[PDB]
RNA sequence: GGAUUUUUGGAGCAGGGAGCCACGCAUCGACCUGGUAUUGCAGUACCUCCAGGAACGGUGC
């Protein structure tokens, strides 16, 4: 629900870099909350959390390694929940770092599988190569990755994406 | 006895000058003990009365609307227009 | 210690000079003769001390209780 | 979807990320922009982001507006009276957008309150010495595309286009 | 006699200005009638004054900066 | 006892007005309440380092004036006693 | 809930150091020792100090008397 | 940027603008006359129209209804015709477009929003009829403009200017009917030998109030005429005009004296006495010859505020009453029109039952109760519970029977 | 009083106080008391300075509040 | 009232009505007030008679008032003293 | 009905010189220039250090 984003410079303030982010994840839509704390234990972390997971999925797709105030910053999907997306909204296997489904049509191959699944630092194996075109299994190693790779392809239609629980 | 001293400037166009300087000027609808009056379409000005000003006649005038001004913060009190038709 | 009243320390202070300090920073140390019910005090023969140095003497000064800042027997 | 008033009343009004009032016409599609007088300046912020304006302009009167959040839409000009219209706007997010001429971007450069610049996927930043001349025709803009702007950046942006 | 409305604010971070150009920001744990508000490890902005009493004459304006 | 009745029964009398912010008010008062809320009716008011301005009527409150100065013939001995 | 009250007779109870800041004097402030207090918040400080906030220097005050009209926040101290 | 075709377009956009104007002087054709019968009263040099189609309401042949609208109307056109003037002054200072165009060709959607728009925002918001006024001046009313005295620029309101004078002057003796009489004055009259002094503190300060709320009130009268000219002509006609001319006093200053000759009437405005009243009194002559202007703009205005300040006096307070009632309701209206009782206790309709399912409906008897379950509008709440009409969803009556519903157990 | 009647009926609608310390807060107040002390939440806070600044949820008490301003529809 | 004004801090204002004596009540506006009051209130409000107002802006001045109806807000510190006789 | 949110006030006092521009004191707190330090999942009065500049801002006098 959210993009954390890390790897930024500890040189700029925390309203300017909660501003700062906030102007980049305004181009994949409206930001709710922004958190951006300056203390030791956080220096050069800051994040948006949106109350929907696609716009903060695209902004970890867009904004991540891309240059904000002289630092590459890296953007990937949010390990804990955030209180303002929590709120916003109102399983312990789901998501699963596994999702094999199938109706995966508009040519979805092994490559585009792969090209699909390297948004996901974590991912291990892939395995769509049916004789139907169909069914589709992308295991990863890494939860945060997976979860990621999950928020970026959520709408390629619609196509069915069920977690391996 | 009557106690219309304050029922003499209801509804109608009342400047009270407050205790920081300004003067709101505006038709006081409300009487009560404290002698709180609120304005409706008041103006502030801050700088002097404006009796023709030959110079600048609208000198810091704000419009604050509905305004309602405490008798507490209150200095003194003027006539300064009629009761509004509207 | 035992339980006493600002009230009841003002009314134990009288028949002994106090000071009664008001908020511009000037003070009048007197006898004071006697407490009000609303902490008032009126202090007999009470020299007025401006800005750490005496001034001079007014005698019987009844001092407001809300200009009065503070009372300190001295 | 044109903006009218009863829109702009429809519009949310709450606290953005750094706790400032806007207005959230966004997702309107909007070919021309107009009725901003309805706010009555109450919002700080105006996010009217992924739309389908051309000409920036036809703003009404806004004396407390400082982000103008116009990203991902079909922007290509900006109307002459940015100055007289937005002196307060610090912020104006084009980010993916049609920005493609460099005299499109002429007209911000007279926001003297304007720090925020952020006009990446766009052709304007991808022209040569574009960055150059943005900060050449905007000394007063700080951040450029998510970057700081420093005296070694301004003495080499005030060779070209001087 | 009635008490001042601080249920929002109480148990949580609050920064009431004070008379004199000074401000007091805490977690309010209480009220009074003459909102005499209470609030523990206050820090005077700047050092902490830990837990600190402020009475309702100088009590301007209070704003706070978590959930109320 | 009060002070407050003698400037209630001091109606149609010119008096003058100094207010806590130095501004002085001079004129015939035409009604004072509990509070010593004051209307004066023809009251020419003057404030600090400024030309005067004349008004029918001026309502001033008893926590804004500072001193009531009475005139001369305003009976003081008939308002003080009850 | 605890009372501003109930933590200044808790104070005066323990007889230890608490200093108020003067409403509308930001440079002094009054610090002592509280015995007790009345109905209108009037602590009545023994052994009592002004403390200056640029100064820093304390006048001997002896036992005070202070209304509670003077007070503006008053907290514990350690001295 | 296509510059020719934006120009085309804002020649079709006051083109269109002039069609829409032509369609509601068509309408109604009797705002068009008054507002000739307006300004035929502040410039002679514009032709007037004929008197009897203005009398008939018509322009050619057709004579249209009568029609606050007329304000509303003036108020629309002063709109559509600032519009016009501005998309005039926007467009007063082939090959690559048609390849441009194939580019997402692969588009279902429907695209006619290019000139019918401009004729739609200001053909005279609306779903079929409901407003005469245009999209762009739905939200038009004449309440944020005008008093309620004055209604829609058909009187004036002077009993605040009355009330100021009396206050000015510090006394009760002034009454309703001594000020429009002594506001009747304001050539030289109301500089001369006017009710009050032309330098008073007292008095100038409402007098200027006064003329600012008079110009106003000629403004909102005058709205579809130009009042920039107007405004521009009444500073042209003073700044050319020695206006006051006597016989033997010759002329006046507006310093309130005389001189001898027009010799030493142009020679005193260089010496120290006429240019200290021109340097400290400008503002106050210029809001009296202001005030003049529009009384002699408004005086048939001032004169109906006169007439019904007069019948409001000589009225009952029955018919005072009755008066600002109607004066209210034409203020604050739209522009366009538009058995035993054994039977009542031994069969149970003694107690009233209600049920919840069909929205709360009350009925008399147990037995109108229990038959709710098989009904019409009841029906139509087993519908909105979403539980089909059977035997289970009868036994209930009440909304939360539903979530036991067919989607509940199987 | 009058005034104390049409202060309470402000809640909910976007109103400004004016402190007498020149803190005018402008936004939607949740409730309003006799004493003109409002709360109000999603506000805007200007200072004598010029400085405006955003505030989650604050609370003006009536011991140094010197005016309100409503809207006009009060008023009427 | 009464009792509370004859023996406690109104006291020397209630001495000074009794016995027509001038005292000098200073002002919260920076003046002084010399004269005899002819009657005391609870709050310290006092009708004073030739009342001799001096302020200091530090230049000596003073304003004479017959009557002076003083609101019992301004009173400060009234010192009662032998200075009528 | 002189004891904090309304009326018996915690308010009074000090703002000018020099040549169309700059300022007398203390305190707190954003900040500009370069080097360095953290690769950290946080809901926050406020948070890295060294070095220079401050014609920076608010408060009382
Ligand atoms: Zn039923």
């Amino acid at each position: 629900h959210t993009i954390y984003i890390n790897n930024m410079n500890d040189k700029i303030k925390k309203e300017e870099l909660k501003r700062s982010l906030y102007a980049l994840f305004s181009q994949f839509g409206h930001v709710v909350d922004i958190v951006a704390l300056k203390t030791m234990k956080m220096r050069g972390q800051a994040f948006v959390i949106f109350k929907e997971l696609g716009s903060s999925t695209n902004a970890l797709r867009q904004l991540q390694g891309f240059p904000f105030y002289g630092k590459p910053m890296r953007i990937q999907y949010a390990k804990t929940d955030s209180d303002i997306i929590s709120k916003m909204r109102g399983p312990d296997y789901p998501p699963n770092y596994i999702l094999f489904l199938n109706n995966l049509p508009e040519e979805t191959n092994e490559m585009m599988l792969s090209m699909l699944f390297n948004q996901f630092p974590g991912f291990k194996e892939v395995r769509l190569v049916p004789g139907r075109h169909d069914i589709a299994f992308v295991e990863f190693e890494n939860d945060g990755q997976a979860g990621a790779a999950r928020d970026a392809l959520q709408g390629f239609k619609a196509m069915k994406i069920t977690y391996a629980k | 006895g009557k106690s219309s001293k304050m029922l003499q400037h209801i509804d109608y166009r009342m400047r009270c000058i407050l205790q920081d300087g300004r003067i709101f000027i505006g038709t006081f609808k409300a009487f009560d003990k404290h002698m709180n009056l609120i304005l409706c379409d008041c103006d502030e000005f801050r700088k002097i009365k404006p009796k023709n000003s030959k110079q600048a006649e609208r000198e810091e005038k704000r419009v604050l609307g509905l305004v309602l001004l405490r008798g507490e913060n209150l200095v003194s009190m003027t006539v300064e227009g009629p009761p509004p038709k509207d | 210690s035992l339980p006493l009243n600002p009230k009841p320390f003002l009314n134990g202070l009288t028949g002994k000079p106090v000071m009664v300090k008001l908020k511009w920073g000037m003070e009048y140390k007197g006898y004071l003769v006697s407490v009000d019910g609303y902490m008032n005090m009126q202090l007999a023969n009470t020299e007025e001390y401006i800005d750490g140095a005496l001034s001079g003497h007014l005698g019987e000064v009844l001092i407001r209780c809300n200009n009065v800042l503070y009372i300190r027997g001295v | 979807v044109k903006l009218t008033a009863e829109l702009i009343e429809q519009a949310a009004q709450y606290t953005n990320a750094v706790r400032d009032r806007e207005l959230d016409l966004r997702g309107y599609k909007i070919p021309v922009i107009e009725n901003l007088g309805a706010t009555l300046d109450q919002f700080d912020a105006i996010d009217f982001s992924d739309n389908e304006i051309r000409k920036l302009d036809g703003f009404p009167l806004l004396r407390r507006l400082k982000t103008l959040l116009v990203n991902n839409n079909r922007i290509c000009r900006i109307g002459e009276g940015l100055d007289q219209a937005l002196p307060c706007l610090t912020e104006l997010i084009l980010t993916n957008n049609s920005l493609v001429e460099l005299g499109d971007l002429d007209p911000l450069a007279s926001l003297k309150s304007l720090t925020y610049l952020s006009i990446l996927r766009n052709p304007v930043t991808n022209k040569k010495h574009y960055r150059l001349y943005v900060i050449y025709k905007v000394p007063q803009v700080r951040v450029l595309d998510f970057q700081k702007v420093k005296l070694k950046e301004r003495q080499e942006a005030e060779k070209m286009f001087k | 006699a009635h008490p001042p409305e601080l249920k929002k604010f109480m148990d949580k971070k609050l920064s009431l200005k004070l008379n004199g150009g000074r401000h007091v920001q805490g977690i309010l744990r209480g009220f009074d009638p003459f909102m005499n508000l209470v609030i523990d490890e206050c820090v005077e902005m700047q050092n902490n004054i830990g837990m600190v009493v402020i009475r309702g004459n100088s009590i301007i304006m209070l704003e706070a900066l978590e959930r109320v | 006892m009060k002070l407050v009745r003698f400037l209630m029964k001091l109606s149609h009398e010119t008096v003058t007005i100094e207010l806590k912010n130095g501004t002085q008010v001079h004129g015939t008062i035409t009604g004072v309440d509990v509070s010593m809320n004051t209307h004066l009716k023809a009251v020419k008011m003057t404030l600090k380092n400024r030309e005067p301005v004349q008004l029918e009527t001026l309502s001033i409150r008893g926590n804004n004036i500072r001193y009531f100065i009475l005139p001369d013939s305003l009976p003081l001995d008939t308002l003080l006693v009850d | 809930m605890v009372q501003p009250i109930n933590l200044i007779f808790r104070y005066l109870q323990n007889r230890s150091r608490i200093q108020v800041w003067l409403y509308e004097q930001v440079n002094m402030r009054i610090e002592g020792c509280i015995i007790g207090f009345d109905e209108y918040m009037n602590l009545v400080l023994d052994d009592a100090e002004e403390i200056h906030s640029k100064t820093k220097s304390r006048k001997q005050l002896g036992r005070i008397m202070l209304k509670g009209d003077n007070i503006t926040l008053l907290q514990s101290v350690s001295n | 940027e296509t510059i020719l075709e934006q120009q085309r377009r804002y020649h079709e956009e006051k083109e269109r603008l002039m069609d829409v104007m032509a369609k509601e002087m068509l309408t109604k054709k009797s705002t068009l006359r008054d507002q000739i019968n307006s300004d035929h009263r502040t410039r002679a040099m514009q032709d007037r129209y004929m008197e009897v189609s203005g009398n008939l309401r018509d322009l050619y042949d057709d004579k249209d209804g009568l029609r606050a609208e007329f304000y509303n109307r003036l108020k629309q056109i002063k709109e559509f015709h600032r519009k016009h003037p501005n998309e005039i002054c926007v467009p007063m200072s082939l090959k690559a477009r048609e390849n441009p165009s194939e580019e997402a060709q692969n588009l279902v959607e429907f695209t006619d929003e290019e000139g019918y728009g401009r004729y739609l925002d200001l053909h005279d918001y609306i779903n079929l009829k409901a407003s005469e006024k245009l999209d762009y001046i739905t939200y038009l009313s004449i309440f944020d403009q005008l008093f309620d005295i004055p209604k829609e620029r058909k009187n004036a309101e002077y009993k605040r200017y009355l009330e100021m004078l009396l206050e000015y002057l510090q006394d009760y003796t002034d009454r309703v009917k001594p000020l429009q009489d002594q506001n009747e004055l304001f050539f030289e009259k109301k500089w001369e030998n006017g009710t009050f002094p032309g330098w008073p503190k007292e008095t100038s300060s409402a007098l200027t109030h006064a003329g600012a709320h008079l110009d106003l009130s000629a403004f909102s009268s005058w709205e579809e005429l130009a009042s920039l000219g107007l405004d521009r002509l009444k500073s042209a006609l003073l700044a050319l005009g020695g206006t006051l001319e006597e016989r033997a006093q010759r002329l006046f200053s507006t310093k309130s004296l005389e001189s001898l000759d027009t010799s030493l009437f142009a020679k005193n405005p260089k010496s120290k006495g006429t240019k200290r009243d021109t340097e400290r009194n400008k503002d106050i002559a210029f809001l009296e010859a202001q005030i003049y202007e529009y009384v002699e703009i408004l005086g048939e205005q001032r004169h109906l505020t006169h007439e019904n300040v007069q019948r409001k006096q000589a009225r009952t307070g029955e018919e005072r009453e009755e008066e600002e009632e109607e004066q209210i309701s034409e203020s604050e209206s739209e522009d366009e029109e538009n058995i035993p009782y054994w039977l009542y206790k031994l069969h149970g309709l003694n107690i009233n039952y209600n049920c919840e399912i069909c929205g709360n409906y009350t009925y008399r008897g147990p037995k109108a109760f229990q038959r709710h379950f098989a009904e019409w509008r009841h029906a139509h709440g087993m519908r909105c519970l979403g539980i089909p009409n059977t035997a289970h969803f009868a036994n209930v009556t009440q909304i939360e029977d539903a979530v036991s519903l067919w989607a509940k157990l199987k | 009083g009058v005034p104390i009647k049409v202060l309470h009926e402000a809640e909910g609608h976007i109103v400004t106080c004016e402190t007498n310390t020149g803190e005018v807060y402008r936004g939607k107040l949740i409730e309003a008391e006799d004493n003109m002390n409002c709360q109000m939440s999603n506000i805007t806070v200007t200072y004598r300075d010029g400085r405006v600044a955003q505030l989650e949820q604050v609370y003006i008490r009536g011991s140094k509040i010197r005016f309100l301003i409503l809207p006009d529809m009060l008023k009427n | 009232e009464e009792e509370e004004f004859n023996t406690g801090p109104l006291s020397v204002l209630t001495q000074s009505v009794k016995n027509n004596t001038q005292v000098l009540i200073n002002c919260r506006n920076n003046k002084k007030l010399l004269g005899r009051v002819k009657a005391f209130d609870r709050h310290c409000n006092m009708v004073l008679e030739n009342v001799k107002e001096m302020w200091t802006e530090p230049v000596n001045k003073d304003r004479y008032i017959s009557k002076m109806f003083l609101r019992g807000d301004s009173v400060i510190v009234v010192l009662r003293n032998p200075l009528i006789a």
